């Protein structure tokens, strides 16, 4: 089984049909396995089918630039619980969408997801990143150690050392002739 | 037409190849050794020669300056205007 | 001596006999592999693919 | 490449139609049907002087006519208009036969060149060994 | 939630060392598959001469489709007739643009038929160019052969002028040897 | 069907793909050609070990 | 709705070799380069080199990649365990020179 924090996801059928821009990152992300079906975003999507505090200036810029996300925030303030909100955008192609729990507003964040060229990645934990790198380092170091110890021969007459695999007068000629 | 000719000639379009998918002609080696004999012989004509060094053997891409029962030193030049090596 | 040296190497800077015979053999080997109508059909197949359409920006 | 330039010229010339319609729709003004009726305008409309408006209309029309001239000349200079495919193939086979013939001409030209090569080889080697024996 | 790319074809499971070693004795003796070694033989060309790839229809020998076959109007159809028809189509396009400007200048509510006429004039122009495209391709092949011939004859000329320079420089050393004799 | 075509595939571009062993080696000067000669003749091969007799009875093979 | 044909499936697979993100995906799976089945399949797919099969090749850089990948197959050795030796450094080559190869063929496009 491949865990969710370790895969890159894209839907190029969705890219060919709809095309990804800033206005459809959230329902593009809704087709990803990263998206939770029990989320407030999806349930208010079903409902619609049927100045302010509590946000950083990075999200203020996104809200004041894009009106549909102010509509989304105004509809999400009525509910409490899990949601996905779009935090940082670089036009034309970079996004960050964060899992977020909201209580009435007191907001704590959760795992994030960054979008680079319609290719969605889940933000891994920095422990997991450095831990995988140190697993690779430890494995390669252990292989180096074992292959080096295979080259070690011990003798009592000397110290421990490496296993052995199985004309002086020309300068005087030079200095005498020249 | 360029891609059509590449594919219908080699079975492949012409792209840079870094791995296996040259060869120096031995007749060209023989010809270059003959003209290298001609090059050392066309070079030594313009230079004066020492009297004990008049024995020179002219074969095999180079010149054999020999002094009998003493030594035999072999030298090559690359072109007309470069000194011997 | 030096003017015939110059004459010799400016004549020698020309392609060689085995080289031009290998070129002739390659040209005659293209005869069996290359067909004109198959060439034109394959090239007009590849016309819309192997290059940028020179109409867009 | 010539048909490529023709297709480019048609696309650009239809885009010239589009751009001319764009300018004449967006950058027009207001005029008097009668002198009695009031005249007014806003900040949201690009009011332009009528004389340079007519000048830009005239230069847009000259650009359209000039592009039509290049398209017409390019159609006139399209490569190959009177020969049919039978004459094309009758050119193709004589061109390959002349290519083989001139490659054979290169074979005997290089044979003459190699004759001259070994001739001057023998000349210069006789010269150098003779003068070396004379100088020795 | 599956993989991004399709796997290799299941035919890969048939290509073993035993199958390869039994293939040449099989060669000595849309298909009717009789054994496992039939997948080791390259398949024939399509009998219908149309094959499907990447969600599209392809033909082994493609042909330029017609306006009637694609559901549009072809006005008019040894290429001098097509070149004069191209000139006539260009002049008709310019006249249709002028008429469109007139219709927009008096009543922009019958513009639909004029835009349709410009649309069909333009596709007729483009289809005439596409009909001329094999002729221009064959001209390009002729130009390729002619440029190869030009390079060949240029090599002939430069080789022979080097040779004649050798002849007249040898004549020059002969003349100065006669003078110094 | 049609007619075959005789072409020089080394040059297709207007004013390589077939590896001609003489066009890539004969035309260039000798000074950077000799190392290629030695490396093609052998690993660790020196200029001394050449011989016209060796080439003459090797080309007959 | 007809079933797929061997010609069309093999055409799509051989042409997918031009997509060298796809052959990176293929040659980053340990069960593919180790299997001699893929070696024998890529040797078999050399019928796309010759006409009339080569006429249907829309993306001929796939044929280029096919010859490049079959360059390692005569240096391949299969053992009694099924490990195709000499193939451990091919994924290294593909992942190292993938961006370079696709950049070069994009330059050939331009």
């Amino acid at each position: 089984v491949t865990p969710l924090d370790e895969l890159q996801w894209k839907s190029p059928e969705w890219i060919q049909v709809f095309g990804l821009r800033t206005e459809n990152v959230l329902d593009y992300f809704a087709e990803s396995p990263f998206f939770d079906k029990t989320s407030n975003n999806q349930v208010i999507k079903m409902q619609r089918q049927f100045e302010f505090a509590y946000v950083d200036p990075a999200r203020r810029q996104i809200l004041f630039k894009y009106p549909m996300y102010m509509q989304l925030e105004e509809e999400l303030m009525k509910l409490d619980g899990t949601e996905y909100v779009l935090s940082s955008v670089r036009e034309p192609d970079f996004w960050v969408i964060r899992k977020q729990r909201r209580t009435n507003p007191e907001i704590i964040p959760l795992q994030d997801y960054y979008i680079i060229g319609a290719n969605i990645y889940q933000s891994p934990t920095i422990f997991k990143i450095v831990q995988s790198r140190l697993m690779s380092t430890s494995y390669h170091l252990n292989s180096t150690l074992e292959s080096l110890y295979d080259l070690i021969e011990f003798q009592p007459s000397q110290g421990v050392h490496y296993k052995v695999p199985t004309t002086e007068m020309l300068d005087k000629l030079m200095v005498t002739s020249i | 037409l360029v891609t059509a000719l590449e594919v219908l000639s080699l079975g492949r379009p012409n792209l840079p190849t870094h791995n296996f998918k040259a060869k120096v002609p031995i007749g060209l080696i023989l010809q270059r050794l003959k003209d290298l004999n001609l090059t050392v012989s066309i070079k030594i004509a313009l230079m004066n020669i020492p009297k004990p060094l008049n024995s020179y053997h002219i074969k095999n891409g180079r010149i054999y300056f020999t002094v009998p029962n003493e030594f035999e030193i072999q030298l090559s030049t690359v072109n007309r205007q470069s000194p011997l090596f | 001596l030096e003017i015939l040296n110059e004459c010799h190497d400016e004549l020698k800077a020309l392609p060689m006999l085995e080289q031009v015979e290998f070129e002739k053999n390659t040209i005659l080997q293209q005869r069996s592999k290359i067909n004109s109508t198959e060439l034109l059909d394959y090239a007009t197949k590849l016309s819309k693919f192997t290059k940028i359409p020179p109409t867009f920006d | 490449d010539r048909l490529t330039q023709l297709q480019i010229c048609l696309d650009q010339m239809t885009e010239q139609f589009c751009a001319t319609l764009n300018y004449i729709d967006k950058n027009h003004g207001f005029e008097r049907l009668t002198v009695n009726e009031p005249q007014m305008s806003d900040k949201h409309a690009t009011v332009v002087p009528p004389e340079e408006f007519s000048n830009t209309i005239d230069e847009l029309s000259t650009d359209i006519i000039l592009k039509t001239r290049q398209i017409n000349k390019l159609i006139d200079s399209l490569p190959g208009v009177d020969v049919s495919a039978e004459e094309q193939l009758r050119k193709i086979d004589m061109l390959q036969k002349k290519l083989v013939e001139v490659e054979d001409e290169k074979i005997e030209a290089i044979k003459k060149k190699e004759k001259l090569l070994r001739h001057v080889d023998s000349l210069i080697e006789d010269f150098v060994d003779g003068i070396a024996n004379s100088k020795k | 939630v599956s993989s991004l790319y399709p796997p290799p074809p299941p035919y890969v499971k048939f290509f073993t060392q035993s199958n390869l070693e039994k293939l040449p004795k099989y060669k000595e003796k849309e298909e009717e598959i009789t054994c496992a070694l039939d997948y080791l033989i390259p398949p024939p060309m399509p009998k219908n001469q149309q094959y499907r790839a990447f969600g599209s229809i392809w033909q082994v020998k493609d042909q330029l489709p017609d306006l009637e076959s694609m559901g549009l109007t072809q006005l008019y159809k040894n290429y001098q007739y097509k070149i004069q028809e191209l000139r006539k189509l260009l002049k008709s396009l310019l006249l249709n643009y002028l008429e469109l400007i007139g219709v927009l200048s008096i009543n922009p509510d019958m513009y639909e038929r004029k835009v349709e006429n410009i649309r069909t004039i333009l596709v007729n122009i483009h289809h005439l160019l596409n009909e001329y495209r094999p002729h221009q391709s064959r001209e390009s092949l002729i130009m390729l052969l002619e440029e190869q011939l030009e390079y060949k004859r240029g090599e002939i000329r430069e080789i022979e002028q080097v040779c004649k320079q050798v002849h007249d420089k040898l004549t020059s050393i002969q003349d100065t040897l006669r003078t110094g004799s | 069907t049609g007619i075959k075509l005789a072409l020089d595939p080394n040059l297709i571009t207007l004013a390589s793909l077939v590896s001609n062993p003489h066009e890539i080696y004969g035309s260039m000067p000798l000074e950077q050609l000799i190392p290629i000669i030695l490396r093609q003749r052998g690993p660790g091969f020196k200029f001394v070990d050449l011989n016209e007799k060796e080439l003459q009875n090797e080309i007959k093979q | 709705n007809p079933l797929p044909t061997r010609f069309e499936v093999e055409l799509e697979f051989i042409q997918s070799l031009a997509n060298i993100q796809y052959v990176t995906y293929l040659l980053t799976q340990q069960q593919i380069w180790k299997s001699p089945n893929f070696k024998n399949y890529l040797k078999y797919l050399e019928y796309w080199c010759n006409p009339p099969y080569s006429q249907c090749i829309v993306y001929p850089n796939c044929l280029f990649i096919l010859k490049l990948l079959n360059g390692f197959m005569e240096s391949a050795i299969v053992n009694e365990d099924g490990l195709l030796e000499g193939l451990d450094e091919l994924p290294k080559i593909i992942q190292l020179q993938g961006p370079q190869w696709m950049n070069e063929m994009v330059e050939r496009w331009a």
